[PDB]
């Protein structure tokens, strides 16, 4: 059915865990960005790979050219069809990035990339989530391995949509669970 | 936007759209790209069910009785054969998870 | 004779030596911009703290506010009077940013930092260089993962007791620099 | 009032944007003219420093190392025992001073 694409030789920076931060709970309908920062390099192009939690295989990418930063492919219109982007020459760096709108089908695994036809190095991975299953004491971000929100103060408690309950911030297989459970919750 | 159509890539002087290579690379989407993107290549633990074509990567699926780690290096692993004691058995072992295990403590 | 000032309780992120890169060779002239990123935290006020190479005690800040980013004290004035600033609201988290020309005078370990009225979190360190001097030509690169210092245009890379810089497109002042410069390597 | 919606050095602004409260003297202080709710928290000097100078609120104590020992730049910019001198062998190229570790450089 449909056409898929991925990196074909992933490599991960060193760094790529401890840069990374904890996945974090966003309301739905919230304009989200993602930031990329990176080091004057050389490597032609540059990525936002999307890995989606829900109906997602492979992985589609924003490529752009690394030097001057103009779209060379963008395989992310199909599944963020208003996503903007943009691009900063700092001359030390680059930052580049991606702005869209959060939903349940915009959730996923983003990543950070340095880019060339074949070979991706993966700088820096972003989750974001709209919802987490249950069978606590939700902050802002505070370095490690705590699942977080920008407005935890708006955090809910619903039952579907055992001993199981939805937690959702607000006004199918789940390809993001392997990453997820690798970060916890607040006990408190 | 982007001057060429999946499948291809843009020449050199920015002119014209030169097709992939079948089997060897591709493109998914309408591009700028001066090069089509390698083919994933399946590894040892997967099945290809699926071919390259230049508009599409190769379908790498995990062999049964493993599944696709989604954390660095996504590769492959071994589903667990069960949960310890004091644990319920949640999840079943697809090609896209383990089984999942819960305490009653 | 110099006002200066600093962090009170200064603390450092968990991750802040694998965040921080190794310092940067650049040319003088040269227009660079620290940028700094950070996810949505519950401090008030953000900072870019620069400590320089050349003729300093303490630290400067430029402090923003950490919702809005509107300037509350910068501190940065004399030793650069020509400096912009930027800071964008990202919802998950903000970006805030500053940008001037490069002298030896802006040399310096700049730094992104979490605030309040005595405390900073230290997240990550950027080390600009204009001159390396060394005693007795290595392959300096662009930016990969490690100790190794570099730079954005190495191909410029001269060599004027050694002295290297990069040349646009000696001293004895001590060098406040060279403690976080010795925990880094030449290729 | 605010000079351009800014309080002076050893000011600090009122919440409602009014009006411009002093520093306390010995605790606080501001060097440049600013919107902040508070003053900044003078350093206290640290045991390895001397105080050559006290805090005002218009400037930061200055806190220097003790003789025989340097101020280190790297995380936690304390104070640290300048190390003994060079190995035979090795030729001295710093000295320890309280912004400077000792140096020493190999004949190889
Ligand atoms: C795409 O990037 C990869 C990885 O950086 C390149 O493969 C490397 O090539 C270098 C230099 O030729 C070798 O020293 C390494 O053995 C390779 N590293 C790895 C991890 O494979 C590849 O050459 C690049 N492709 C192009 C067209 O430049
Ligand atoms: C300024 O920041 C510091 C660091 O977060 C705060 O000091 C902490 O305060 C909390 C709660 O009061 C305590 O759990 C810790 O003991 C303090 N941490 C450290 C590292 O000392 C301080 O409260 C903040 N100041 C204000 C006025 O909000
Ligand atoms: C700084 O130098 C840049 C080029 O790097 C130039 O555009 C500009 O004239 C200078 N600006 C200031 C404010 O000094
Ligand atoms: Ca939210
Ligand atoms: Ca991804
Ligand atoms: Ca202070
Ligand atoms: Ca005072
Ligand atoms: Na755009």
């Amino acid at each position: 059915p449909f056409a898929t694409a991925d990196i074909a030789e992933k490599m991960w920076a060193e760094n790529y865990e401890t840069t990374s931060p904890a996945p974090v709970l966003v309301a739905e309908g919230e304009q989200v960005t993602i930031p990329c920062t990176v080091m004057t390099h050389s490597w032609p192009m540059v990525s936002i790979r999307a890995r989606f939690c829900r109906s997602h295989d492979g992985s589609d990418e924003l490529i752009l050219d690394a030097v001057k930063g103009h779209r060379l492919m963008n395989g992310l219109q199909y599944r963020l069809p208003y996503a903007t982007w943009n691009f900063s020459q700092l001359h030390l760096g680059q930052i580049f990035s991606l702005t869209f709108n959060v939903s349940t089908d915009t959730a996923g695994m983003y990543e950070c990339v340095l880019r060339n036809y074949s070979h991706g190095l993966i700088m820096q991975r972003f989750v974001i989530l709209t919802q987490l299953e249950t069978l606590p004491a939700l902050g802002r971000y505070s370095l490690g391995d705590q699942i977080w929100s920008p407005t935890p103060w708006r955090l809910r408690n619903h039952d579907c949509g055992f001993q199981r309950n939805y937690f959702y911030i607000g006004r199918e297989p789940d390809r993001c669970w392997t990453v997820i459970q690798r970060y916890r919750l607040p006990g408190d | 936007e982007g001057l060429c159509p999946p499948g291809h890539h843009i020449s050199e002087d920015g002119r014209d759209c030169i097709s992939c290579k079948y089997g060897q690379d591709y493109s998914t989407h309408w591009n700028d790209l001066l090069f089509c993107l390698r083919c994933t290549r399946c590894d040892s633990g997967e099945v290809e069910l699926s071919p390259c074509t230049t508009t599409r990567n190769t379908v790498c699926q995990c062999e049964e009785g493993t599944f696709r780690e989604e954390d660095s290096p996504e590769m492959c692993r071994k589903c667990r054969t069960g949960c310890p004691r004091g644990m319920v058995k949640v999840g079943d072992c697809t090609p896209w998870s383990d089984i999942e295990c819960v305490h009653k403590e």
